[PDB]
């Protein structure tokens, strides 16, 4: 009798930051992806790899969903084999990823008069992340050779920074909500195909 | 751990903080200007103080990084921009002293008073009425008393302050490795590059001199024509050979000659082109005005304008209790927001002003992509020149016929073109000698070539030799005439106008060449030509990243300012004035004076 919590995520008053992205696993329920697909309310749905036509019966082992929010200009940065701050240090996709990514504008809920400073993302890091890795660490970033000794100062920078969304901003700086559906490709029986 | 990595990281932090600070400050200033109250000005002050403190702290922090080892052009450009450190070098007490000089000068200029000699009770301030008297009146004594009283009431108070002002400014200039304050101002056009694009601070003087020498003859002939025409209205005072007296030039300081049109029309019978009545006939509104301007800009090739512009900008003077300043302006708040504020009425002037403002907005939209510290024009003059091109192109009769304001059967007559050329000339050509002379005087005063005792002697000698204007009443060393101008009291440079007026016609000539126009230049129209739009966009996108010499090279094909297009623009006027001045004298002699 359990149903997929599709509506529960959508009506959330708050979404987590990109660095601390939330993973929700889809199990023991069937969701109709066609109605979402046919609506086309979203401007940006461009995904490749899997053909929408007559590929629906090939079964998948399990379905995973990840949710995070970013700026509009960075919505293209969520794509395989691409480089930039969000992709390299916050969320990375494998080259051979199979699936699709969904994004829609969220100006009205997120924006507030005077600014919304709760939302966070990471600027600097020592090395690029490898696919599907999350870091929560808030250790101070050291650029110079001198030891930082745990206090901010010269050549010492805090890792995280805030987004600052306001209603009057332009299209590029408006908040967009991105939810990805990842289908695992393995030779496995794949019992719940979920057409 | 090379210094490049170190500088790059610092720069990234700065860029992401300064964006958020600047947006807050600009938003506060906008709501002040739209909505006036005490809370609004208090909020402006708080936001501005916060922004200034952050900028000062960051600049002091980054004076530390050695600059020579940087081997990338853009990063070097950004670091040089952040490391200006202008006035912090001076000590605290002297900084306070200079600040109180500037405040006192501005206050004295703002609240000046002048009173009639016949009627002591009547006393007027400059902005409400002295300007009205000077622009409208046609009486010798009425103009003379205003001209004398303004100087006698303002300059005597201003001069001792200006003395300490020049002394202290020279000290601060010397403290930061400059020979004089004039060098500091001239360093704006100074730029260092690699292959044939460098520019030296001293070359500006030579370039200005060379341009003036070529522009002189047209000014001579226009001066002769104006003298002959003004001989009729004032029979006794004006002499056939002498220079024109100062107080009859149409404004307080003689900067512009636009108000002398009624006295100097060549053909009074035929009227100038005005399409206000046609606008009222078709029931147009302000949004109609802006939509037509946007249509022109998309016709040339530039993008449409954002939805936030239509949603948030004020396009009409609002009713209610709300009070709004009426000066037109264009705003680029930051972070993708662009708004235009102006009270639009149904007139041709509003049409042209709307074109000018949207032009600025197009420039701002174009170079938005570049990093924060480089979001500005190539130099001062480019921003105004780009706007001027669009207005000049919009004013043509052909465009007005195309849009639908003028009847198709209307055709142009040579008298109307001559009148239009003279009206444009009185504004554009006349202003160049004034700006040139004022800049030269200021530069000489700063360097120390002109001793303190002979300031006014040199000022009026320069006026007589260069501009052709003679003082009505002899002036002693107590007066300070140059301080009467708004710009001198408020510490702004003035060469930007000369530079802009030079570059505007070069840009127009190049674009018209690309667009395949045949005939006189003054009939050019750039509508329905995508090539010109793309060529302009290529220069606009660059911003401040690359030398301005490179920017000019991209569009026009030359590395330095050239004055030939300006002469080409006014060739028919040159021939007509040559024909008309057959019997009159050309030139002026310095001996004659009104006081004799
Ligand atoms: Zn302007």
């Amino acid at each position: 009798t359990n149903l997929c919590p599709f509506g529960e995520v959508f009506n959330a008053t708050r979404f987590a930051s990109v660095y601390a992205w939330n993973r929700k696993r889809i199990s023991n329920c069937v969701a109709d992806y066609s109605v979402l697909y046919n609506s086309a309310s979203f401007s940006t749905f461009k995904c490749y790899g899997v053909s929408p036509t007559k590929l629906n019966d090939l079964c998948f082992t399990n379905v995973y969903a990840d949710s995070f929010v970013i700026r509009g200009d960075e919505v293209r940065q969520i794509a395989p084999g691409q480089t930039g701050k969000i992709a390299d240090y916050n969320y990375k996709l494998p080259d051979d990823f199979t699936g699709c990514v969904i994004a829609w504008n969220s100006n009205n809920l997120d924006s507030k008069v005077g600014g919304n400073y709760n939302y966070l993302y990471r600027l600097f890091r020592k090395s690029n992340l490898k696919p599907f890795e999350r870091d929560i660490s808030t250790e101070i970033y050291q650029a110079g050779s001198t030891p930082c000794n745990g206090v901010e100062g010269f050549n010492c920078y805090f890792p995280l920074q805030s987004y600052g969304f306001q209603p009057t901003n332009g299209v590029g700086y408006q908040p967009y909500r991105v939810v990805v559906l990842s289908f695992e490709l393995l030779h496995a029986p794949a019992t719940v195909c979920g057409p | 751990q090379s210094t490049e990595d170190l500088v790059n990281t610092f720069l990234e932090k700065f860029n992401y903080e300064a964006e958020e600070l600047s947006y807050q400050s600009s938003l506060a200033s906008w709501d002040y200007n739209t909505n006036i109250s005490d809370e609004n000005v208090q909020k402006m002050n708080n936001a501005g103080a916060k922004w200034s403190a952050f900028y000062e702290e960051q600049s002091k922090l980054a004076k530390t990084y050695p600059l020579e080892e940087i081997q990338d052009s853009t990063v070097k450009r950004q670091l040089r921009a952040l490391q200006h450190s202008g006035s912090s070098v001076l000590s605290a007490d002297k900084n306070q002293r200079l600040n109180t000089i500037l405040n006192s000068m501005s206050t004295i200029y703002s609240t000046g008073k002048a009173c009639n000699p016949s009627n002591p009770q009547e006393c007027l301030l400059l902005e409400p009425g002295l300007d009205d008297i000077m622009e409208n009146s046609k009486d010798y004594n009425e103009r003379l008393w205003a001209w004398e009283g303004w100087r006698s009431e303002v300059g005597k108070q201003l001069r001792p302050l200006y003395e300490e002002y020049v002394a202290l400014k020279n000290e601060m200039a010397r403290a930061n490795n400059y020979e004089d304050y004039g060098d500091y101002w001239r360093g704006d056009y100074e730029e260092e590059w690699e292959n044939g694009y460098n520019y030296s601070r001293n070359q500006l003087i030579d370039d200005v001199e060379h341009t003036f020498t070529q522009i002189m003859p047209l000014y001579q002939h226009l001066h002769a024509y104006v003298r002959t025409k003004l001989m009729d209205t004032y029979p006794s005072y004006i002499s056939p050979t002498g220079c024109l007296p100062a107080h009859l030039l149409g404004d307080m300081w003689g900067r512009f000659w636009t108000n002398l049109y009624p006295l100097t029309v060549p053909f009074g019978q035929k009227p100038n082109i005005d399409v206000t009545n046609a606008m009222v006939n078709q029931s147009w509104d302000a949004r109609k005005i802006f939509k037509e301007a946007e249509k022109f800009f998309v016709s040339v090739g530039l993008p449409n304008m954002t939805q936030g512009f239509w949603e948030n900008s004020m396009l009409t003077e609002p009713s209610d209790s709300r009070k709004v300043v009426c000066h037109p302006t264009a705003w680029d708040l930051g972070k993708g927001d662009f708004r235009i504020k102006m009270c639009t009425k149904v007139t041709m002037d509003d049409f042209l002003t709307a074109h000018h403002e949207m032009g600025h907005i197009q420039y701002d939209m174009a170079y938005a992509a570049q990093p924060f510290l480089l979001r500005n024009g190539a130099n001062e003059g480019f921003h105004e020149a780009v706007g001027e091109i669009m207005s000049l192109s919009a004013a043509t009769p052909n465009h007005l016929k195309n849009i639908g304001l003028l009847p198709p059967s209307f055709f142009e007559d040579s008298e109307t073109e001559i009148n239009f050329l003279l009206k444009q000339a009185l504004t554009i050509v006349g202003t160049l000698p004034f700006t040139y002379m004022l800049e030269k005087w200021r530069w000489m005063v700063f360097k120390g070539e002109i001793p303190k005792d002979q300031w006014m002697k040199t000022w009026w000698e320069m006026k007589r030799n260069i501009v052709g204007v003679v003082e009505p009443v002899p002036h002693d060393e107590t007066y300070c005439d140059p301080a009467s101008l708004f710009h001198v009291a408020n510490d702004y440079s003035f060469i930007r106008y000369y530079t802009r007026t030079i570059y505007q016609f070069q840009f127009q000539e190049a674009l018209c060449q690309i667009a395949k126009h045949e005939g006189p230049l003054h009939k050019c129209d750039i509508s329905n030509s995508s090539e010109a739009g793309q060529k302009l966009l290529e220069m606009l996108k660059l911003g401040k990243s690359k030398p301005w010499t490179y920017a000019l090279e991209i569009v026009v094909g030359a590395k330095n300012m050239d004055v030939r297009p300006l002469l080409n623009y006014f060739e028919p006027l040159f021939t007509w004035l040559k024909e008309q001045n057959r019997n009159s004298f050309v030139g002026w002699n310095t001996d004659w004076s009104p006081y004799a």
